[PDB]
C-alpha cells in the first residue's frame, strides 16, 4: 500500500507530471512508461494491472493517464478514487493546455497537488489483468 | 605581434601593461569566428601535437581547462522535437562538422557520415553556436526533475557561538530568502549540532517550530516523517521566524565537542530521498563519534617539505551523497587545526565546494565578516543545476586521461556533478593515443545534462575546434602560458599528494627547465619562445603561493584550502590569485576607457610584482581576485589623503578601513570608477580594504610580490639564473 | 460482644484478625486449618487521631528496638520503662524527664494505640508527577486525555516537579520551558535503554522535571498542542506503539535524577504496545489480541517475553521507590496481563476504560488528586512497613501491594507465604485503603508491632505505629475460646488472597475445598455419617457461603473474561480493605418496590421478581434491573402523569442510591440501567443463585460427616 503516480498524455506517452518517494523505482518506473507507450484510443478507460506483489492502476480521461502503483493488498476502491481527485483538480487546471505542450513534465509543479493528496489515501486514519501480458 | 625570441635575462620587464588576452587559434577566419569562447573552454596548446612523440619532445602538457557553467549574457536555447546527434559516438551535431551532400554530415570526432533529418541545414542554430543549450527529451532523465532542496547544517558548539557566524548567517538567509532559485517546489530544512543532532520541524498548527534532539551518535535517524524538510513558499513564515530565534537558542551552551560525521549521516538520510544542496557550517575539529579527527601540531617556517586525508570517512560518505544527488558545500570558520585534509573530501567527491575564514571573530574580525557576507550574497543567489552528469569528447586519438575538480568520476569517464554551479572550474589531461597523421582539425566537445531550478532538463554543449600542426616550433608558437600554469598547478596538486611537496615543487621546476631546454636544442643568456616569456614569471608565481610555499609560517589549512581553490577554480580567479594585477592608484587620469557612456574609468598600467615599482611617494592598488588592497605610501601627497581617503594625515587613517568614503572631489570619483570598473568583471564581490598602511601588520600585500628575493624563497632574477643554469648542463 | 470488639477494633487500628484469641501449645497452632492473618490498613483515617511531633522513642536492646506503646511496663517513679517485646528496662530520654502520673505522654494511652508521629529533621524534597502519554489514538479520545492532564496539572502543589513524556513509534522526552523553541529528546521505541545509557545520552530540579509554579503555563499550552503521532499506519495494521520502551525511559530517567523519593509515573495507554520490548501483539489487524484460550494452547508467542520486560521495570521502579500507574482506555485489550506487574509491585494505580472521552474515566482520573480536610493529597511515598512480634510469633509474609527489603531477624519463619522471608517491606505508593495481607505462625497476651515509614504528599516524613494485642488460649479449654474468635469475614477474604496469589503464580479450587470440609469437621456440629445433624455456630454459618461464591467468581474462573479484565479485578481485590472485598465477592443486592422501604434481599434468582426494582453493587458495577411489570409500566409512560408521583419516586428510589456510592469509590463502577429481556440483565443473571448454593451445601455436609 504505497506509492507511484505518473499523469503522462496518451498519444505520444509524454509525461506530464508525476511524484515518487524511496526513503525498487527503476523497473516499476520504466514497465509504467511501457504501458503509456501502448495506450491508444482503443484502449480500455479504467483498468487495473497484476504485478505479483503489486498492482497497477489507470483510468485514461480527455487523452490524459492517471496511473498510481501500489502494492496488491492496497484498496483498489481507494486507487481508482485517488485517480478521479487527481483528474478533476488537473483537468480544471490544465486540461486546455494537455494537447499543445511538448516538453516532459510542462506541469512538475503540479507535484504539489499530487502529494497533499496522496497523504488522505495512505493513512487509514474497469477491467483486470496481468501487466506482464499487456506489455 | 611575433614569432620573436627573447632573452628573459636582458628583458626583465616582459610584463605587459595591459591584460593578457588568450591566444587565437591559428585557423581559417571562417572557422575561428564560430569558435568557443575562450572563458567557457580552452586548450594548453592551441595547435595540437601530432603525435605523442612531439607532444613529449616539446615538455609540455596537453589539457583542457573549463568553465561550464558560467554565467552567460546570451544563450541560444534550441527546443528542437529532436536532437541531431552522432549514430556512433553520440556527438552533438556542432559548427565544425562537414555537411557534404547537403543531408549527409560527417562527424567531426568519429568521421562516421550521418543523415540530416527532415527536421540551408548549416543555417540551423545548432550549426552557428559553438554555445547552445537543448531541451532534454523524456529519454535524459532517470526519474521526474527533483524540486530544488536546501538544507542548512550548523555547528552551534560552544567555540561556534563565540564566533557569531550565526548571526550573520541566519540574517542572509532571512535577507536572500525570495532570491533562492526554484519555484513553487522549493523545499529548505535547518539542522544544528553540538555532542548531539537537532532537527527542526515546522507546522502552521503548532505555536513555534520543535527542536528534535537525537542523542543516539552512533544510530542516527530521521525523528519525524514530514515538516523537517518543508516548502519554502508554504511555510515562508515558519522559516523566517527560525531564522530570527536560532541565533538567540545557545548563547550560554557549555557543549564543547563537535559529531560533525554523525550530524552529516543524518543530514545524508534526510535528503536521501530528492537530493539537493547540503550546506555545512562548522568551526572546530571533529572530535566525538564516526570521523572524529586526531589534533595536529601546526608546522613553522623551519620545518621542511615533510597534506593527506587521515581518514577516508568523509570521502566515502560523499559518494553515498554522490549517489542520491546530494552535494555538500564546507564553510570552515575555524581558529584552530580542523584537519581540512580530511574534511574536503566531503566536498570534493560530491561537486560541492569548500569556503575557508580562517579566525573568524563578530568582534574581532571585520575583515572575515564582510568577506563571509559577501560571499553568502553570491552563494544563495546564483543559478544552480541539480543532478547533473558532464561528458567530454574529443576527435578520435586525443584521450582524456586525468580529471581534476570537484566531481566523481563514473565508469567510461561520466563525470557525475550533484549539483553544478556557475563559479566551478574543471581541467583535464589528454595525450595523443593515435598519431593524428589524418586530420588538419581536431575538436573537443563537453556536454552537460543538469535539472534547472524549475525542473527542466537541459543540456548545454559548448564545441571547440583547434589545429594538427607537425614541428616542434609550430607547438611552441600556439603555446597559451597561463593556460599551461592552471595544468601544472592541478597537477603539482595531485603530486604532493600522490607523493609530497618536495617531488610537486620539483616537477613545477622542472617544467620550466626541460621546456626551454628541448627550445634551445633546437634553435648564451635564456632564450625562449615570445608565447613562452612569461613562463618561469608564473611558475615561479605558483611557488611562492600558500599552496606550495616552503619557509613560510603557513598553518596546515591555509595550504589545503589555497589547493582546493587551485582544483576548483576557474582559470581566471587562479591567475588573479597567483599573479596579482599591480596598479598605481594615487594618480589617475584620462587615458581611459571614457566609452561607456557618462563614466570615464582611468586604465592605469599594470606593473610588475616587486617591491622596486612600489614608491613612499604615492599609493598603490593590488587586485587579487577576491580581494582589493590599497596601500598607502607613508610620505603620501595631502591631495591623496583629504580628497580620497577623508583624512588629514597618514596617521589618522584608521586601523580597518573596510572600504573608502564617496566624496565629492574628481579624485574620489576616479578611484571609485576605476574600482567600480574591476569588480563589475566579476560576480563574487571583492573587499577592498585600504588598511595596508606600512604599520597595521596587515601587509601580507608583500607575500605577494613574488619578484623579490625572501629568507626563504629566490627572486625572480635568481630564479633565472638558476633556470639557465639547469638549461645548458 | 465478640462484634463490637472485632469493629472496634478495626477502627482504632485498622486490622482484622482471622483469629482474635491465639493457640497457646505447638499442639494447636500445627493444627490450625485458617492461619492466623492480619487485614492491615497502615493509614486508615479516623476521628482525627493528633500528630505527634517527637521521635518516637525505641527499646535499646539493638535487636529490639520497638516502639513505646501502651502495652509497656512504665514506673513513673524510676523513670523507667519495660519494652514489651524483649522485657529490657529503658531511661526515659531528657525532653521527658518532666512527665507524670497526671500527665503521661500520648503513645502510653490505649486509646492511642495507633499512632502517627512526623519526624522533621531534613527539608522535605518535592513531589514528582511524570506524565507519559499516548499519542496513537483517535482525535476525540486525545483531545479528551489532554484535557484531562491540563485539569490534573491546576491541583498539582506549587513546588512539585512534573516531567511530560510522549511516544508512538518513537518516544520523545520533553525538555520544558525552553522559550521560543519547545524541545525534546528523541529516542527509537526500537531498542531498550538503561538509566546510565539515558543519563549520558540526556547529560532540586532537572531540565526535564521542573517545579509546576515556575512550568505550568508551558505546560498547559503543550498538553493542549499535543498531537498525534505523526507516522501514517497503513491498511489492515494497528500503529507502532512502543510502551515498553516509554515506560522504561520513564523509569530510567527518574531513577538516574530522584531516586529513592516520592515520585508519580503515570502512563496513559489507547492501545497494546505492538513494538519494541514488551511487545504485546504484532501490526497485523487481521490477527486478534491474545485470550485466555490462546494463552492455554500456547498461541500466544508474546506473553512470556513481553510480562519478563515489564517484570523488571516493576523491581527497577520499586527498588529505587517510585510508583507506576497504568491508566488504559481502548475498544480493544492493551496489554494490561503483562503489565500488571508495574501498578502491583509499586502501589500504583490501574485505571482501564473504553475511551479516555467518558465520564466514567474523567471522573476516576480526577478522584485520583482528592484532597484532605488541609488540601492535601490522599497519598503517601516510600512507605516502609516494620513489624515486631513476641518471640512465640514469627512472620510467613505479605500479600498486597509490596516488595520485600529481604532484612532477616527471629521474627522470620522458614513457611513463607507471597512476599516472604522478611520483616520489612517497601510499599511505593498507599492510600488510605491499601490493605495488606500479613500471615503468622506460632512457634496471656502476644503482641505484635507495625511500624510503617512514609513520605506525606505534604514532604514530611513519617511514622504511624500500631501496636494490638490478643490473648493467648487458656489452656483448660484451647479449642473453644478459639472458636469464640474466628472473623469468618476476614478469613474469608484471607484465604481467598491465598488462592488468587497461587493462581495468579501457578488446581487451586481443591485446595479451597479441603480446607473449607476441614473447617468444617473441626469446628462445626454433627453425628458420623448423618449429613442432616451438620450445624454450624453463628460464628463460622456464613463461611461456607462466602466460599460458594469465591470459587464461581471471575477472580478464578478466568474464562468469559480477556486476560486484561482478569488481571484488573485481580488488581483491586489484592489492595481493597474487608468491606469492599465482601462485596467483591458477593455482591449485595437491594429490592425496591411499593412494598415497603428498600431492603436486601438474597443474590438468588428467587429475588428476581417482576413488580421490583433490584440494585446490585458489583464494586465494579452499578446495576439496576426493572422487573417486566416494572418495565412496562415504565415503557407504558405511567412515569411523566402526575398520578403516579409514587411511580417516580420508585423509578429514582435506586437511581438515588447509586449516586452516592458512584462517588466515594475511586474506581467509579460502571453504570448499568437494564431491565427483563434487556441485553446487559446478563450480569445480574450470572453473579445470581456446584450449580448453585443449596446442592454446593449437601455436597459439602456429605463430606462433613465422613472421613477426616
Ligand atoms: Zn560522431
Amino acid at each position: 500500500m504505497v506509492l507511484l503516480t505518473m499523469i503522462a498524455r496518451v498519444a505520444d506517452g509524454l509525461p506530464l507530471a508525476a511524484s515518487m518517494q524511496e526513503d525498487d523505482l527503476q523497473q516499476y518506473q520504466s514497465q509504467a512508461k511501457q504501458l503509456f507507450r501502448k495506450l491508444n484510443e482503443q484502449s480500455p478507460t479504467r483498468c487495473t494491472l497484476e504485478a505479483g506483489a503489486m498492482t497497477f492502476h489507470y483510468i485514461i480521461e480527455q487523452g490524459v493517464c492517471y496511473l498510481v502503483l501500489c502494492e496488491a493488498a492496497f484498496p483498489k476502491k481507494l486507487a481508482f478514487a485517488y485517480l478521479e481527485d487527481l483528474h478533476s483538480e488537473f483537468d480544471e487546471q490544465h486540461g486546455k493546455k494537455v494537447p499543445t505542450v511538448s516538453r516532459p513534465y510542462s506541469f512538475i509543479e503540479f507535484d504539489t497537488f499530487i502529494q497533499k493528496t496522496k497523504k488522505l489515501y495512505i493513512d487509514s486514519r474497469i477491467m483486470v489483468a496481468n501487466i506482464e501480458e499487456v506489455l | 605581434e611575433g614569432l620573436r625570441v627573447v632573452n628573459l635575462l636582458q628583458e626583465r620587464n616582459m610584463l605587459p601593461s595591459t591584460p593578457l588576452k588568450p591566444p587565437v587559434p591559428n585557423l581559417h577566419e571562417d572557422i575561428q569566428k564560430l569558435n568557443c569562447n575562450p572563458e567557457l573552454f580552452r586548450c594548453t596548446l592551441t595547435s595540437i601535437p601530432q603525435t605523442q612523440a612531439l607532444l613529449n619532445k616539446a615538455k609540455l602538457p596537453l589539457g583542457l581547462l573549463l568553465h561550464p557553467f558560467k554565467d552567460l549574457v546570451q544563450l541560444p536555447v534550441v527546443t528542437s522535437s529532436t536532437i541531431v546527434r552522432c549514430r556512433s559516438c553520440r556527438t552533438y551535431i556542432n559548427p565544425f562538422v562537414s555537411f557534404l551532400d547537403q543531408r549527409r554530415w560527417k562527424c567531426n570526432l568519429c568521421y562516421r557520415v550521418n543523415d540530416v533529418p527532415e527536421e540551408e541545414p548549416h543555417r540551423r542554430p545548432e550549426v552557428q553556436n559553438a554555445t547552445i543549450e537543448f531541451m532534454a527529451p523524456s529519454e535524459y532523465m532517470l526519474r521526474p526533475p527533483q524540486p530544488p532542496v536546501y538544507l542548512f547544517v550548523f555547528d552551534v558548539s560552544h567555540n561556534a557561538v563565540e564566533t557569531g557566524y550565526l548571526n550573520s548567517v541566519c540574517q542572509s538567509l532571512l535577507d536572500n530568502l525570495d532570491l533562492l532559485p526554484g519555484n513553487t517546489r522549493t523545499k529548505i530544512g535547518f539542522i544544528t549540532f553540538d555532542s548531539t543532532i537537532h532537527f527542526y520541524g515546522l507546522q502552521e498548527s503548532l505555536s513555534q517550530p520543535q527542536m528534535l534532539i537525537v542523542s543516539d551518535i552512533e544510530d542516527v535517524f530521521i525523528p519525524m516523517p514530514e515538516n523537517l524538510l518543508v516548502n519554502l513558499n508554504e511555510s515562508k513564515e515558519l522559516v523566517q521566524d527560525l531564522l530570527k530565534t536560532l541565533p538567540q537558542m545557545f548563547t550560554k551552551t557549555l557543549e564543547t565537542q563537535s559529531a560533525l560525521g554523525p550530524a552529516l549521516q543524518a543530514a545524508f538520510k534526510l535528503m536521501s530521498p530528492t537530493g539537493g544542496r547540503m550546506s555545512v557550517f562548522q568551526t572546530q575539529l571533529p572530535t566525538l563519534g564516526v570521523g572524529a579527527l586526531k589534533p595536529r601540531e601546526e608546522p613553522n617556517h623551519r620545518s621542511s617539505a615533510k597534506m593527506t586525508p587521515s581518514t577516508d570517512f568523509y570521502k566515502k560518505l560523499a559518494l553515498d551523497c554522490s549517489g542520491q544527488q546530494v552535494a555538500v558545500d564546507l564553510f570552515l570558520l575555524s581558529g584552530q587545526y580542523s584537519d581540512l585534509a580530511s574534511l574536503g573530501c566531503i566536498s570534493r567527491y560530491s561537486a560541492g565546494s569548500v569556503y575557508y575564514y580562517p579566525s573568524y571573530h563578530h568582534q574581532h574580525n571585520p575583515v572575515q565578516v564582510q568577506k563571509l557576507q559577501k560571499e553568502l550574497q553570491r552563494y544563495l543567489t546564483r543559478k544552480i543545476g541539480f543532478e547533473a552528469v558532464m561528458r567530454i569528447r574529443c576527435t578520435k586519438g586525443l584521450s582524456i586521461h586525468t580529471f581534476h575538480g570537484n566531481f566523481f568520476v563514473r565508469s567510461t569517464d561520466l563525470l557525475s556533478l550533484p549539483n553544478v554551479n556557475p563559479d566551478a572550474g574543471y581541467a583535464v589531461q589528454m595525450s595523443v593515443e593515435e598519431s593524428l597523421t589524418d586530420t588538419q582539425l581536431v575538436s573537443f566537445q563537453s556536454a552537460l545534462l543538469y535539472t534547472s531550478s524549475k525542473g527542466e532538463r537541459r543540456i548545454r554543449v559548448h564545441t571547440l575546434c583547434l589545429p594538427v600542426v607537425s614541428t616542434l616550433n609550430d607547438v611552441f608558437l600556439g603555446a597559451d602560458v597561463q593556460a599551461i600554469s592552471g595544468l601544472l598547478a592541478n597537477m603539482a596538486v595531485d603530486r604532493s599528494m600522490t607523493a609530497s611537496l618536495s617531488d610537486a615543487r620539483d616537477a613545477l621546476v622542472n617544467a620550466v627547465i626541460d621546456s626551454l631546454s628541448a627550445y634551445r636544442s633546437s634553435v648564451p643568456g635564456l632564450m625562449v619562445p615570445f608565447s613562452l616569456r612569461l613562463f618561469p614569471l608564473f611558475v615561479l608565481a605558483l611557488l611562492k603561493q600558500k599552496s606550495f610555499q616552503t619557509g613560510t609560517n603557513a598553518r596546515l589549512d591555509e595550504r589545503i584550502f589555497a589547493m582546493c581553490q587551485v582544483k576548483n577554480q576557474p582559470l581566471v580567479y587562479l591567475m588573479l590569485t597567483t599573479h596579482p594585477s599591480l596598479y598605481r592608484v594615487d594618480n589617475l587620469s584620462d587615458e581611459g576607457a571614457l566609452n561607456i557612456s557618462d563614466r570615464t574609468i582611468p586604465q592605469p598600467p599594470i606593473l610588475q610584482l616587486s617591491v622596486e615599482k612600489l614608491s613612499r611617494d604615492g599609493a598603490f592598488l593590488m587586485d587579487a581576485g577576491s580581494v582589493l588592497m590599497l596601500w598607502v605610501g607613508k610620505n603620501c601627497t595631502q591631495n591623496f589623503l583629504s580628497q580620497v581617503l577623508g583624512v588629514q594625515n597618514y596617521a589618522s587613517i584608521p586601523q580597518p578601513m573596510t572600504d573608502l568614503p564617496e566624496l565629492d572631489t574628481p579624485e574620489s570619483a576616479r578611484i571609485i570608477a576605476f574600482i567600480s570598473w574591476l569588480r563589475e568583471q566579476r560576480p563574487f564581490f571583492p573587499i577592498l580594504y585600504v588598511i595596508a598602511d606600512e604599520s597595521p601588520m596587515k601587509a601580507n600585500f608583500l607575500q605577494n610580490m613574488i619578484e623579490d628575493r625572501t629568507e626563504s624563497a629566490l627572486s625572480y632574477y635568481e630564479f633565472l639564473l638558476h633556470i639557465q643554469q639547469q638549461v645548458n648542463k | 460482644t465478640y462484634l463490637e470488639f472485632i469493629q472496634q477494633n478495626e477502627e482504632r487500628d485498622g486490622v482484622r484478625f482471622s483469629w482474635n484469641v491465639w493457640p497457646s501449645s505447638r499442639l494447636e497452632a500445627t493444627r490450625m486449618v485458617v492461619p492466623v492473618a492480619a487485614l492491615f490498613t497502615p493509614l486508615k483515617e479516623r476521628p482525627d487521631l493528633p500528630p505527634i511531633q517527637y521521635e518516637p522513642v525505641l527499646c535499646s536492646r539493638t535487636t529490639c528496638r520497638a516502639v513505646l506503646n501502651p502495652l509497656c511496663q512504665v514506673d513513673y517513679r524510676a523513670k523507667l520503662w519495660a519494652c514489651n517485646f524483649c522485657y529490657q528496662r529503658n531511661q526515659f530520654p531528657p525532653s521527658y524527664a518532666g512527665i507524670s502520673e497526671l500527665n503521661q505522654p500520648a503513645e502510653l494511652l490505649p486509646q492511642f494505640s495507633s499512632i502517627e508521629y512526623v519526624v522533621l529533621r531534613g527539608p522535605q524534597m518535592p513531589l514528582i508527577f511524570l506524565y507519559v502519554v499516548d499519542t496513537c489514538m483517535e482525535d476525540e479520545d486525545l483531545q479528551a486525555l489532554k484535557e484531562s492532564m491540563q485539569m490534573s496539572l491546576s491541583l498539582l502543589p506549587p513546588t512539585a516537579l512534573v516531567g511530560l513524556i510522549t511516544f508512538g513509534r518513537m518516544v520523545q522526552v520533553h525538555e520544558l520551558g525552553c522559550e521560543g523553541i519547545s524541545k525534546s529528546y528523541v529516542f527509537r521505541g526500537t531498542k531498550d535503554l538503561s538509566a546510565k545509557q539515558l543519563q549520558e545520552m540526556l547529560g532540586p530540579s532537572n531540565r526535564f522535571l521542573q517545579p509546576v509554579q515556575k512550568i505550568d503555563m508551558n505546560l498547559t499550552d503543550l498538553l493542549g498542542e499535543l498531537q498525534r503521532d505523526p507516522w501514517p499506519v497503513p491498511q489492515g495494521k494497528r500503529p507502532l506503539r512502543s510502551s515498553g520502551v516509554a515506560l522504561s525511559i520513564a523509569v530510567g530517567l527518574l531513577e538516574c535524577t530522584f531516586p529513592n523519593t516520592g515520585a508519580r509515573i503515570m502512563m496513559f495507554i489507547g492501545g497494546p504496545a505492538t513494538q519494541g520490548p514488551g511487545m504485546v501483539v504484532g501490526d497485523e489487524l487481521k490477527t486478534p489480541i491474545r485470550s485466555w484460550h490462546d494463552i492455554d494452547k500456547d498461541n500466544a508467542k508474546y506473553v512470556k517475553k513481553g510480562t519478563k520486560h515489564f517484570e523488571a521495570l516493576a523491581n527497577r521502579a520499586a527498588t529505587t521507590g517510585h510508583v507506576i500507574d497504568i491508566y488504559a482506555c481502548a475498544l480493544d485489550q492493551t496489554g494490561l496481563l503483562e503489565m500488571k506487574c508495574c501498578p502491583n509491585l509499586t502501589g500504583g494505580y490501574m485505571v482501564m476504560g473504553d475511551s479516555f472521552n467518558t465520564s466514567l474515566f474523567k471522573q476516576t482520573f480526577q478522584r485520583v488528586f482528592t484532597k484532605d480536610m488541609h488540601g492535601q493529597f490522599k497519598m503517601g511515598f516510600g512507605g516502609t512497613l516494620e513489624i515486631k512480634t513476641s518471640r512465640e510469633i514469627k512472620i510467613s509474609g505479605a500479600i498486597g501491594p509490596c516488595v520485600s527489603l529481604n532484612s532477616k531477624g527471629p521474627c522470620v519463619s522458614e513457611n513463607e507465604i507471597g512476599t516472604g522471608g522478611t520483616c520489612q517491606w517497601k510499599i511505593c505508593g498507599l492510600s488510605p485503603t491499601t490493605t495488606l495481607a500479613i500471615y503468622f505462625e506460632v512457634v496471656g497476651r502476644g503482641a505484635i508491632q507495625f511500624v510503617t515509614q512514609y513520605q506525606h504528599s505534604s514532604g514530611q516524613r513519617r511514622i504511624r505505629v500500631t501496636t494490638i494485642a490478643r490473648n493467648w488460649a487458656d489452656a483448660q479449654t484451647q479449642i473453644q475460646n478459639i472458636a469464640a474468635s474466628f472473623d469468618q469475614e476476614a478469613a474469608a477474604i484471607l484465604m481467598a488472597r491465598l488462592a488468587i496469589y497461587r493462581a495468579e503464580t501457578e488446581d487451586v479450587l481443591r485446595w479451597l475445598d479441603r480446607q473449607l470440609i476441614r473447617l468444617c469437621q473441626k469446628f462445626g456440629e454433627y453425628h458420623k455419617d448423618d449429613p442432616s445433624s451438620f450445624r454450624f455456630s453463628e460464628t463460622f454459618s456464613l463461611y461456607p457461603q462466602f466460599m460458594f461464591h469465591l470459587r464461581r467468581s471471575s477472580f478464578l474462573q478466568v474464562f468469559n473474561n480477556s486476560p486484561d479484565e482478569s488481571s484488573y479485578y485481580r488488581h483491586h481485590f489484592m489492595r481493597q480493605d474487608l468491606t469492599q472485598s465482601l462485596i467483591m465477592i458477593q455482591p449485595i443486592l437491594y429490592a425496591y418496590s411499593f412494598s415497603g422501604p428498600p431492603e436486601p434481599v438474597l443474590l438468588d434468582s428467587s429475588s428476581i421478581l417482576a413488580d421490583r426494582i433490584l440494585l446490585m453493587d458489583t464494586f465494579f458495577q452499578i446495576l439496576i434491573y426493572h422487573g417486566e411489570t416494572i418495565a412496562q409500566w415504565r415503557k407504558s409512560g405511567y412515569q411523566d402523569m402526575p398520578e403516579y408521583e409514587n411511580f417516580r419516586h420508585l423509578l429514582q428510589a435506586p437511581v438515588d442510591d447509586a449516586q452516592e456510592i458512584l462517588h466515594s469509590r475511586f474506581p467509579m463502577p460502571r453504570y448499568i440501567d437494564t431491565e427483563h429481556g434487556g441485553s446487559q440483565a446478563r450480569f445480574l443473571l450470572s453473579k445470581v443463585n456446584d450449580v448453585s448454593l443449596q446442592v454446593f451445601m449437601d455436597h459439602l455436609k456429605k463430606l462433613a460427616v465422613s472421613s477426616a
